[PDB]
C-alpha cells in the first residue's frame, strides 16, 4: 500500500538504533585512544564489527522502497543515503580481491625502509629521519638520493597493485550506475532537487579549471621569486628560462613550499609575530590557552561549550605509562556528548590548533538537531574551512594585542605585513596548483581515457606545464609516482582539499564585510562582532539537510564558483612581486631538465 | 555501562486519551502487511528502551517527573493545606478565630 508513510517509520526505527550504536562505537574508540592498551583493542573490535554487522541489515532493507515517488525532499534524501549498496554490487570473489588489494597496498605504503648502499645496515623510514634529512638541510646530492630512494624501492611495487585497483574500481563504478570512479567521487557533490540550486557532477569538473586560470599569475610571481632566490642561493642549478627541480622544493612530493621560506625570506631582520614569550612569561598553561581561545568564539557569537566537555575530554599531559594519542581530533559521541583529543603545549601553533579544534566542535554541535543521517556539514569543504578561519582570524596582531597577548606599544608596518603575507602564501598557494594537477590526473586515470602504459609521461608533462616542476633525474614507465602518497593508497578523494581554502577567504571576505573593518584583508578581524557569528550560525545549524549550493548563500551572496578573495588577500604581495621580478621573466619552458 | 530499564512508546495506531495509559506489547503494523505477533516486512516494535548513561549530555539524561493533579469532585473535601496558629493572650480585649 503506502510507501512514503512507512518510510518514516523505517527511518525512525533505523535511526533510533543507529544513534546509540554509533555512540557505543565512538565511546570505545575514544577509550582506546585515551587507553592505548591491549584491553581496549577488543573494545573497538566489538564496537566496530557490531556497528558494521548491524548497519548491513539497514542497508539491505533500504531498497524495498521505489525511490521515485516520495514527495518529501528530506525523507527522499535520507532514504537515498541508505539505498546505496556501497561496494556490495560486485561478486563475492571480486569484493574479496578488492579488499585484499587495498589491504596490501595500505600495508606496503606504510613500510618505508631504504638503506644507504655504502652502509646497508641503516635503513630509514618515512618517520622523522629520512623525511627530516631531505626536508631540513642545504644539500643537492643526499636529498636527491633520498627522493629517488623513496620513489624507487617503494615506487615499483605500487604500480601492479594500482593497475588492478583502478580497473576493479572502475568496473564496480560501471556496475554502480557510474561511468567511472570520478563521478562516484562526485556523487555526493550532486544535488538535483530545488530549481536554481541544481548541481551536477560535471559542473565541478568543468568549473575547477574555469577558475584556475585566474590564480595563475599569483602562483607565477611566487615561482619566479623563489627561482630568483634559488639563483641567489644555489649556483647555476636552475634555468631562469625553465623552472626548479622537484626534490629541491623541500617536500617529498612538492605539496608545500613553507620549508623553503627560509631560503626565500625577503626581510628576515624583523622577527615574525610570536607570542610564545608573552604566554610563557605571563604563566599561560594549556587551560589558560583554551580559556583565552574560547573568548574569541563567544565574542563572535558562537554559544559557549556546555559542561561535561571539559570533564570527560582529555586536555593535556598524558603523563605516565598510560599513553594517549596526540592527534588533534574532535569527537561527537552523540546524545549531547562532545570531546576534544589534544596534546596541548605552550605554543602559538598549539594556540591555532586549539582554535581549529574549537571551530570543529562548534560546527559539529551546530547541526545537533539534524537526524542521524543528516548530522554533517553540507559538503566536505566546510568543517576544515570553518576550523581554519578561526586560526586565520586569531593569528592577527590586532587580536593578540586585544587579548593582551602582544605589547600595546607595537609599531606594525607594511614590511612585516608583506613578510607575513608572503609566508602565508608560501603555505596556501604553494599547494593549490599541485592539488589541481593531482586531482585532474586522478580523474583522467579513473576515466580510462589514458591507457595503462601512458601513465608516467602524461603526469610528468602536465606537472611541468601546469605547476612547473621538472624532473631532477630521468624516470622510467614502470615508476608509479602518484601512488607514493598518503591519499592514494587509502582511497581518499583529494578535490576536497582544494575548494575549502577558496571558500575560506570568501567566508573571511564576507566576515570582513561582516566586520565593519577597514584595511587589509589579512588584518580584517571579526573580534566583538556578533553579526559575524549570527550570519555564520544561520548556515552552520542547517547541516547537510540543505543543498550545499543553497547553503553557500547566507554568507557569500554569489552562487558562482569564482576565486575573488584569494587574489585580494595577496594584493600587497602581488604588487611587491611586480616590483621584484622586473628583470626576471615569469614562467617556465618545458625544455630544460637537470639531467638534460 | 548503559541502562535500558526505561522504555517509551514510539508508534501507536491512535493517540492517547487525557490520562490514558497503554501497556500492550502488540506488534505494530506500520505497513499494510499484517504480522502474527512477529517482526516482518512492515512490522516494528512500538516500545524503545532508553540508553541512559552518566556520560550522556544535557537533555538526554533521565529525569524523574511527578505530576500532581488536584480533583474537587462533589464528594466532601479530604486533602487541605496546613493552617498555622498564633499564640494566645489573656486579659486583653482582642479578636480571635478559634
Ligand atoms: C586501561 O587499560 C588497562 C588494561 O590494559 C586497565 O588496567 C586500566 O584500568 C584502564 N584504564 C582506564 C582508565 O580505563
Amino acid at each position: 500500500s503506502t510507501i512514503e508513510e512507512q518510510a518514516k517509520t523505517f527511518l525512525d526505527k533505523f535511526n533510533h538504533e543507529a544513534e546509540d550504536l554509533f555512540y557505543q562505537s565512538s565511546l570505545a574508540s575514544w577509550n582506546y585512544n585515551t587507553n592505548i592498551t591491549e584491553e581496549n583493542v577488543q573494545n573497538m573490535n566489538n564496537a566496530g564489527d557490531k556497528w558494521s554487522a548491524f548497519l548491513k541489515e539497514q542497508s539491505t532493507l533500504a531498497q524495498m522502497y521505489p525511490l521515485q515517488e516520495i514527495q518529501n525532499l528530506t525523507v527522499k534524501l535520507q532514504l537515498q543515503a541508505l539505498q546505496q549498496n556501497g561496494s556490495s554490487v560486485l561478486s563475492e570473489d571480486k569484493s574479496k580481491r578488492l579488499n585484499t588489494i587495498l589491504n596490501t597496498m595500505s600495508t606496503i605504503y606504510s613500510t618505508g625502509k631504504v638503506c644507504n648502499p655504502d652502509n646497508p645496515q641503516e635503513c630509514l623510514l618515512l618517520e622523522p629521519g629520512l623525511n627530516e634529512i631531505m626536508a631540513n638541510s642545504l644539500d643537492y646530492n643526499e636529498r636527491l638520493w633520498a627522493w629517488e630512494s623513496w620513489r624507487s624501492e617503494v615506487g615499483k611495487q605500487l604500480r601492479p597493485l594500482y593497475e588492478e585497483y583502478v580497473v576493479l574500481k572502475n568496473e564496480m563504478a560501471r556496475a554502480n550506475h557510474y561511468e567511472d570512479y570520478g563521478d562516484y567521487w562526485r556523487g555526493d557533490y550532486e544535488v538535483n532537487g530545488v530549481d536554481g540550486y541544481d548541481y551536477s557532477r560535471g559542473q565541478l569538473i568543468e568549473d575547477v579549471e574555469h577558475t584556475f586560470e585566474e590564480i595563475k599569475p599569483l602562483y607565477e610571481h611566487l615561482h619566479a621569486y623563489v627561482r630568483a632566490k634559488l639563483m641567489n642561493a644555489y649556483p647555476s642549478y636552475i634555468s631562469p628560462i625553465g623552472c626548479l627541480p622537484a626534490h629541491l622544493l623541500g617536500d617529498m612530493w612538492g605539496r608545500f613550499w613553507t620549508n623553503l621560506y627560509s631560503l626565500t625570506v625577503p626581510f628576515g631582520q624583523k622577527p615574525n609575530i610570536d607570542v610564545t614569550d608573552a604566554m610563557v612569561d605571563q604563566a599561560w598553561d594549556a587551560q589558560r590557552i583554551f580559556k583565552e581561545a574560547e573568548k574569541f568564539f563567544v565574542s563572535v557569537g558562537l554559544p559557549n561549550m556546555t559542561q561535561g566537555f571539559w570533564e570527560n575530554s582529555m586536555l593535556t599531559d598524558p603523563g605516565n605509562v598510560q599513553k594517549a594519542v596526540c592527534h588533534p581530533t574532535a569527537w561527537d559521541l552523540g546524545k549531547g556528548d562532545f570531546r576534544i583529543l589534544m596534546c596541548t603545549k605552550v605554543t602559538m601553533d598549539d594556540f591555532l590548533t586549539a582554535h581549529h579544534e574549537m571551530g570543529h566542535i562548534q560546527y559539529d554541535m551546530a547541526y545537533a538537531a539534524q537526524p542521524f543521517l543528516l548530522r554533517n556539514g553540507a559538503n566536505e569543504g566546510f568543517h576544515e574551512a570553518v576550523g581554519e578561519i578561526m586560526s586565520l582570524s586569531a593569528a592577527t596582531p590586532k587580536h593578540l594585542k586585544s587579548i593582551g597577548l602582544l605589547s600595546p606599544d607595537f609599531q606594525e608596518d607594511n614590511e612585516t605585513e608583506i613578510n607575513f603575507l608572503l609566508k602565508q602564501a608560501l603555505t596556501i598557494v604553494g599547494t593549490l596548483p599541485f592539488t589541481y594537477m593531482l586531482e585532474k590526473w586522478r580523474w583522467m586515470v579513473f576515466k580510462g581515457e589514458i591507457p595503462k602504459d601512458q601513465w608516467m609521461k602524461k603526469w610528468w608533462e602536465m606537472k611541468r606545464e601546469i605547476v612547473g616542476v621538472v624532473e631532477p633525474v630521468p624516470h622510467d614507465e614502470t615508476y608509479c609516482d602518484p601512488a607514493s602518497l598518503f591519499h592514494v593508497s587509502n582511497d581518499y578523494s583529494f578535490i576536497r582539499y582544494y575548494t575549502r581554502t577558496l571558500y575560506q577567504f570568501q567566508f573571511q571576505e564576507a566576515l570582513c564585510q561582516a566586520a565593519k573593518h577597514e584595511g587589509p584583508l589579512h588584518k580584517c578581524d571579526i573580534s566583538n562582532s556578533t553579526e559575524a557569528g549570527q550570519k555564520l550560525f544561520n548556515m552552520l545549524r542547517l547541516g547537510k539537510s540543505e543543498p550545499w549550493t543553497l547553503a553557500l548563500e547566507n554568507v557569500v551572496g554569489a552562487k558562482n564558483m569564482n576565486v575573488r578573495p584569494l587574489l585580494n588577500y595577496f594584493e600587497p604581495l602581488f604588487t611587491w612581486l611586480k616590483d621584484q621580478n622586473k628583470n626576471s621573466f615569469v614562467g617556465w619552458s618545458t625544455d630544460w631538465s637537470p639531467y638534460a | 555501562g548503559g541502562n535500558y530499564n526505561y522504555l517509551y512508546r514510539l508508534f501507536r495506531k491512535s493517540n492517547l486519551k487525557p490520562f490514558e495509559r497503554d501497556i500492550s506489547t502488540e506488534i505494530y503494523q506500520a505497513g499494510s502487511t499484517p504480522c502474527n505477533g512477529v517482526k516482518g516486512f512492515n512490522c516494528y516494535f512500538p516500545l524503545q528502551s532508553y540508553g541512559f548513561q552518566p556520560t550522556y549530555g544535557v537533555g538526554y539524561q533521565p529525569y524523574r517527573v511527578v505530576v500532581l493533579s488536584f480533583e474537587l469532585l462533589h464528594a466532601p473535601a479530604t486533602v487541605c493545606g496546613p493552617k498555622k496558629s498564633t499564640n494566645l493572650v489573656k486579659n486583653k480585649c482582642v479578636n480571635f478565630n478559634f
